[PDB]
């Protein structure tokens, strides 16, 4: 998984 | 009224490459500066889709895959529409402090790719897109790439993108199914231009390190974890015509 991507999606 | 009141609440505003207007053109420079340009679009398409009517209601994990699958196709709809909005098409508006000229075009050795995108633009003209049909088909873009696999539930994905088609024939509302018929043509359109794109900028990554060309942190995973799977054929956009 993206991790960069996934934080701004949970944030 | 509701559904085109959020779209264009939504909308992002302007957003800057960073580009050094004042050096001369040359290739790593440009392809660098629009490399950092996608990262800042790319930051906005997830604030944008995570506002769009429905969209948490998807998986996480889908979520996650329709925008790194759409990506390359959102960035070149809304370029195309701020082309055609700010220069009538005349060049390929990328950004206000990254507009690209034919001489550009070439240097970037991204010109048969320009061409398209140019057309593109010229295309929102030629049909009279309005504000609002832009805004729809640009939402329903977002939700036209998918796994052959099927997406961790699709049932709920294929529920989201019907009502973003519903939407769109209610701002079309013979003459109402000859409208749906070029907007779907042209939406169309977007997904042959966005492949040429991700094979582009996929070869670039590849070789990045010897053409001097830098790759943002979350660009470079995209395009070398879930662009081959598009470039492999696992995962292909929804056409609406054959
Ligand atoms: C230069 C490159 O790596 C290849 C094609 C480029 C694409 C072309 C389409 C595009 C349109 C925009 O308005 C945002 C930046 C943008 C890009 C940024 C980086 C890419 C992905």
């Amino acid at each position: 998984g993206n991790a960069a991507l996934r934080y701004l999606l949970g944030a | 009224p509701i559904f085109l009141n959020v779209l264009e609440a939504i909308e992002p505003g302007v957003v800057c490459a960073g580009h050094d207007n004042n050096q001369p053109d040359s290739f790593a420079a440009l392809l660098s500066s629009l490399n950092e340009l996608g990262e800042r679009q790319l930051v906005h398409v997830v604030k944008w889709a995570k506002a769009l009517p429905g969209f948490r209601n998807l998986h996480v994990d889908d979520q996650m895959a329709v925008i790194q699958y759409s990506w390359m196709g959102l960035m070149v709809f809304a370029m195309g529409w701020r082309s055609f909005t700010n220069v009538n098409s005349r060049m390929l508006y990328f950004a206000p402090d990254l507009v690209f000229n034919e001489y550009r075009m070439h240097k970037s050795r991204m010109y048969s790719q320009c061409v398209r995108m140019r057309h593109l633009s010229q295309e929102f003209g030629w049909l009279q897109i309005t504000p609002q049909e832009f805004l729809c088909m640009k939402a329903l873009l977002l939700f036209s790439i998918i796994p052959v696999d099927g997406l961790k539930n699709q049932k709920f994905f294929d529920e989201l993108r019907m009502n973003y088609i519903k939407e769109l024939d209610r701002i079309i509302a013979t003459s109402c199914s000859r409208r749906f018929y070029q907007l779907t043509k042209l939406l169309d359109s977007v997904q042959p231009i966005a492949r040429e794109l991700h094979q582009f900028t996929f070869d670039l990554l590849i070789k990045s390190h010897m053409v001097s060309v830098d790759f943002p942190e979350m660009m470079a995973e995209i395009i070398s974890v879930q662009v081959p799977k598009i470039l492999s054929g696992k995962v292909k956009p929804i056409y609406f015509h054959t």
